[PDB]
RNA sequence: AGAUACCGUCGUAGUUCCGACCAUAAACGAUGCCGACCGGCGAUGCGGCGGCGUUAUUCCCAUGACCCGCCGGGCAGCUUCCGGGAAACCAAAGUCUUUGGGUUCCGGGGGGAGUAUGGUUGCAAAGCUGAAACUUAAAGGAAUUGACGGAAGGGCACCACC
RNA sequence: UAAAGUUGCUGCAGUUAAAAAGCUCGUAGUUGGAUCU
């Protein structure tokens, strides 16, 4: 996996966790 | 293709290196002398070495052959190089000398020589080739 | 190459160097006595002057500042000291 | 590992160089990294010179030329064979080919 | 070279470069030992004497063997002063 | 380079002490997380009760059943 | 010269050097050849100090003389300009000539046919004769060279500062070297000019060969 | 029978060179192993340090050669190291023995402290390097022995060093570089300029100059 | 900026001697440099040197005789007792047969053997061998 | 085959400017700053100094444009057995087991992971700081020989073509 | 604990193997030119 795409995936994961964790 | 291989060329080279005087002027003499003093198994091969012997000897009449180290070739070269005229090329009455080399001579205790002549210096300093 | 040695002269290799990089540093400048043809007295001017100096008895521009050595006016006879 | 000492560009002593678009693909390439060709072309091709010269209303018109500067990215310059890969030792030679 | 009892304990005493005073190694195959012939004072002929100069491979490599041999010959009377 | 001053002892000692934590073995020994995670808790041996016999497959290049026990 | 009136420069030698243009260097100056030049001309040509040239020639002659077996000195010329001169020098002084291509491994490959082990090496030009120069650094072989202003002095132990581009200059330089070696050995004498004259050492074009007969 | 090919070989065969030290003094290349066989051939002991197979991939499979590292030397101040690669192990070892004989260098030995008796250790600290392997030799007191890894220990014992401290840095697992680095450190013993070697050198006629006419008549 | 003019002088001498030069220029000169150079010269390691006096800070032209392997400085100037001298000698000198450690002691600037003779310690300036 | 892409026609935010925020890039010379020392050469940019000669100011000097050098910083280049390095390569990435000129930041097998968590900053996106359990014998660097390339350039056989 | 110069004060590294802050300024800290018998 391209490193920048893995970074984008981790960013999306963090955003989803921030949304779910209210 | 009529390129002669290293077998023919090298055997002819050794023969002319070794039996340079024993050679002849006609190809048919050359094959006979080659067959006299060489273990050449077959007629075709001895013919080919003889033929390149003729061609190499034809090349001899005008100059040396690179792979051959015969003493007679060295004698010929050293006789040709033994040429001298009656007047040396360095024996001339007037030698044009620039002022700077004149000063060099004068500081060398040779400014009293009257064999030289003043050649004027160059007008400018345009000696470099243009860049780019 | 065998520094400070008298056997091989090097006035020419020493005044070619940078003034600070010499064996003993020394300025590349000088003071000069200047006569103006219209004037009658000496004026000691620095070679690399930065001031538009005038004759001590007149109002004539002796020299003008430049990037380096100052530019003297015509006719003024200038001679270095020492 | 480093392939070239100059990194394939002429950027020495500056930070940023303005880009230009490749004439072949419209790719942004730095002006120093772009590969530049300056073509001088007769606007009339060699075969058409005779016809136009014969049909001219003047005498000895000397036909005008066309001055086009082309800037290539590395990919388009390689595909068009303007430049090509060289051996590791022949790479260092910056001398242009004879012309 | 020596021990307390006084005898010399080295296998051999290696040469030193006549210009740099550094040991010339056993496998310094670029080093040279050149003999310059002495010449009789009045007739200018070889009198059978010579002066030897050993130059190491490093000095020859940096191109300084020529100037070093010139300096040694000048200091040895072979090359005329000035 | 590194500092070489007669009055740099605090700097050198502190830098060494901070940089020792990037040593994996030193950090494992001195952080206390590994001792907490260790089932033996710093002991060389431990007594246990066998819960079941489990067969463990050897890793891919080899092929066997390693006969283990859950305790 | 050793400050010897017998070994000092003569007027005939200086005249020959000037006629052959030995003092004329190139427009480039190798930094290790600086001590051998006099001054740069207005056209960029460096003048070679002929006193220094004579000193270095005499030092080279002394180095050549201090080898009892003359065949142990090798005289090399890859360029066509100095082949005739080298052959004449070898004939005169008994040295061993290598005129033409110097095959690599001549000093280093003891199996080779033309393998030879000289005690001294003389070359016509360090640039053209760089192969024997480099090989001399493998067998402890000292080197004498005819060096122009821009010649590199690596592996050159005795450099003779001279014009080595002109045929007249190279021939005259080899002729003077042979003359001085013979004079120092005991053969011939300084009380009379040598019978050989430099034109015999010169390289001549084949067109000139045909014309002059 | 030995038929010398070089001038040095001819001079050695005719008993004109009285010792191997005369060859080392003038730093002449030794192109004939029979010279070393003549001078030291009764006391030299060769040890095959290693046989290492090296493979070159080709159109079909790997062409394999074997490289022999061999250490040679009498135990009284002479040591050499030779590496030869060949198709067969036996000829590789033969060539490596020849090359180790050709590369034999003298070893300078000194004293750690008080100078009673024969020299026993390196004259000073000397470092040798080969391809990221650095080997440092330090003088040691008499009776210490060679404090070193087995590979440098072999070469140091073969060189007549009785006691020596050793340091090593780098990839010493590569036996060839380790051996070459310790050989370099050993050969640097005679290149180090110590104040007892300050005495001005008295030049002697080289073997080619001394026995010139002998070679001329040949 | 430059600290430790002695370090600069010693590095210059070392670099010049490694190139095989006959003289080396040192600037600026100082009393410590002159004393260190005198210690080096008394043991035959450099030779004569000339102090060029300009009215700001002198220079030194040091004649090199190629007997020097390494002249180095030890920074900082650690205080050295007579006990620590053996450990410093083992660390710095290539042999117990030759080489010197230079100290500045209250009795002057001297090598380590002379400091043992006068039974004194001090601060290590550098070493040469 | 599918295209959600490459390609085409449009086209929103944006791209432009003003005022606030963000503080990240292969933000790179993947190379901290200051100082000393250690080769050669030809250029080039700025400043100064010196000098045949050529041009313009249509006249004296000066001043420009050239030409030949020198000195000082600067961007670089070529070269070199300085030396170094695993090598690529570097006149610094040299002056290193012959190890110490001064000083700042920073690395310690590969993953987990720049993740979790806490703190802090931000309107937000996110930035700074930043683990562990666990997993693993290699991951990696440079260079060599092959093989392959939807890379380039050649050569050959009427089992290729004309 | 040594081996580990793989924690490097002695004594390690940081172009490409892990690594020099994007870049400057800047207090503390550290380090500081010659010179006085």
């Amino acid at each position: 996996m391209r490193a920048k795409w893995r970074k984008k995936r981790m960013r999306r994961l963090k955003r989803k966790r921030r949304k779910m964790r209210q | 293709g009529r390129v002669r291989t290293k077998t023919v060329k090298k055997a002819a080279r050794v023969i002319i290196e070794k039996y340079y005087t024993r050679l002849g002027n006609d190809f048919h003499t050359n094959k006979r002398v080659c067959e006299e003093i060489a273990i050449i198994p077959s007629k075709k091969l001895r013919n080919k070495i003889a033929g390149y012997v003729t061609h190499l000897m034809k090349r001899i009449q005008r100059g040396p052959v690179r792979g051959i180290s015969i003493k007679l070739q060295e004698e010929e070269r050293e006789r040709r190089d033994n040429y001298v005229p009656e007047v040396s090329a360095l024996d001339q009455e007037i030698i044009e000398v620039d002022p700077d080399t004149k000063e060099m001579l004068k500081l060398l205790d040779f400014g009293s020589l009257s064999n030289l002549q003043v050649t004027q210096p160059t007008v400018g300093m345009n000696f470099k080739t243009p860049r780019g | 190459p065998l520094a400070k040695d008298l056997l091989h002269p090097s006035p020419e290799e020493e005044k070619r160097k940078h003034k600070k990089k010499r064996l003993v540093q020394s300025p590349n400048s000088y003071f000069m006595d200047v006569k103006c043809p219209g004037c009658y007295k000496i004026t000691t001017v620095f070679s690399h002057a930065q001031t538009v100096v005038l004759c001590v008895g007149c109002s004539t521009v002796l020299c003008q500042p430049t990037g380096g050595k100052a530019r003297l006016t015509e006719g003024c006879s200038f001679r270095r000291k020492q | 590992t480093k392939k070239r000492r100059n990194n394939g560009r002429a950027k020495k002593g500056r930070g940023h160089v303005q880009p230009i678009r490749c004439t072949n693909c419209a790719r942004c390439v730095p002006k120093d990294k772009a590969i530049k060709k300056f073509v001088i072309r007769n606007i009339v091709e060699a075969a058409a010179v005779r016809d136009i010269s014969e049909a001219s209303v003047f005498d000895a018109y000397v036909l005008p030329k066309l001055y086009v500067k082309l800037h290539y990215c590395v990919s388009c310059v390689i595909h068009s064979k303007v430049v090509r890969n060289r051996s590791r030792e022949a790479r260092k030679d910056r001398t242009p080919p004879p012309r | 070279m020596q021990n307390d009892a006084g005898e010399f304990v080295d296998l051999y005493v290696p040469r030193k470069c006549s210009a740099s005073n550094r040991i010339i190694g056993a496998k310094d195959h670029a080093s040279i030992q050149m003999n310059v012939a002495e010449v009789d004072k009045v007739t200018g002929r070889f009198n059978g004497q010579f002066k030897t100069y050993a130059i190491c491979g490093a000095i020859r490599r940096m191109g300084e063997s020529d100037d070093s041999i010139l300096r040694l010959a000048k200091a040895d009377g072979i090359v005329s002063k000035n | 380079g590194k500092c070489r001053g007669l009055r740099t002892a605090r700097k050198l000692r502190s830098h060494r002490r901070d940089q020792k934590w990037h040593d994996k073995q030193y950090k494992k020994a001195h952080l206390g997380t590994a001792l907490k995670a260790n089932p033996f808790g710093g002991a060389s041996h431990a007594k246990g009760i066998v819960l079941e016999k489990v067969g463990v497959e050897a890793k891919q290049p080899n092929s066997a059943i390693r006969k283990c026990v859950r305790v | 010269s050793g400050a010897l009136d017998v070994l000092q420069m003569k007027e005939e030698d200086v005249l020959k050097f000037l006629a052959a243009g030995t003092h004329l260097g190139g427009t480039n100056l190798d930094f290790q050849m600086e001590q051998y030049i006099y001054k740069r001309k207005s056209d960029g040509i460096y003048i070679i100090n002929l006193k220094r040239t004579w000193e270095k020639l005499l030092l080279a002659a002394r180095a050549i003389v201090a080898i009892e077996n003359p065949a142990d000195v090798s005289v090399i010329s890859s360029r066509n300009t100095g082949q005739r001169a080298v052959l004449k020098f070898a004939a005169a002084t008994g040295a061993t000539p290598i005129a033409g291509r110097f095959t690599p491994g001549t000093f280093t490959n003891q199996i080779q046919a033309a393998f030879r082990e000289p005690r001294l090496l003389v070359v016509t030009d360090p640039r053209a004769d760089h192969q024997p120069l480099t090989e001399a650094s493998y067998v402890n072989l000292p080197t004498i060279a005819l060096c122009n202003t821009d010649s590199p002095l690596r592996y050159v132990d005795i450099a003779i500062p001279c014009n080595n581009k002109g045929a007249h200059s190279v021939g005259l330089m080899w002729w003077m070297l042979a003359r001085e070696v013979l004079r120092m050995r005991g053969t011939i004498s300084r009380e009379h000019p040598w019978e050989v004259m430099p034109d015999l050492y010169f390289y001549r074009d084949p067109e000139e060969i045909e014309k002059e007969e | 029978e030995w038929m010398p090919v070089t001038k040095l070989g001819r001079l050695v065969k005719d008993m004109k060179i009285k010792s191997l030290e005369e060859i080392y003094l003038f730093s002449l290349p030794i192109k004939e192993s029979e010279i070393i066989d003549f001078f030291l051939g009764a006391s030299l002991k060769d040890e095959v340090l290693k046989i290492m197979p090296v493979q070159k991939q080709t159109r079909a499979g790997q062409r394999t050669r074997f490289k022999a590292f061999v250490a040679i030397g009498d135990y009284n101040g002479h040591v050499g190291l030779g590496v030869k690669c060949s198709k067969e192990v036996a000829t590789a070892i033969r060539g490596a023995i020849i090359l180790a004989k050709l590369s034999i260098v003298p070893v300078r030995r000194g004293y750690w402290g008080n100078k009673i008796g024969k020299p026993h250790t390196v004259p000073c600290k000397v470092t040798g390097r080969c391809g990221s392997v650095l080997v440092r030799l330090i003088p040691a007191p008499r009776g210490t022995g060679i404090v070193s890894a087995p590979v440098p220990k072999k070469l140091l014992m073969m060189a007549g060093i009785d006691d020596c401290y050793t340091s090593a840095r780098g990839c010493t697992a590569t036996l060839g570089n380790f051996a070459k680095a310790t050989f370099d450190a050993i050969s640097k013993t005679y290149s180090y300029l110590t104040p007892d070697l300050w005495k001005e050198t008295v030049f002697t006629k080289s073997p080619y100059q001394e026995f010139t006419d002998h070679l001329v008549k040949t | 900026v430059r600290m430790n003019v002695l370090a600069d002088a010693l590095k210059s001498i070392n670099n010049a001697e490694k190139r095989g030069k006959r003289q080396v220029l040192i600037r600026p000169c100082s009393k410590v440099i002159v004393r260190f150079l005198t210690v080096m010269m008394k043991h035959g390691y450099i030779g004569e040197f000339e102090i060029i006096d300009d009215h700001r800070a002198g220079k030194i032209v040091v004649n090199l005789t190629g007997r020097l392997n390494k002249c180095g400085v030890i920074s900082p100037r650690f205080d050295v007792q007579l006990k620590d001298l053996e450990k410093w000698q083992n660390n710095l000198l290539p042999s117990r047969q030759f080489g010197f450690i230079v100290l500045t002691t209250s009795a002057g600037i001297m090598d380590h053997e002379e400091a043992r003779r006068k039974h004194t310690g001090g601060k290590i300036l550098g070493f040469f061998f």
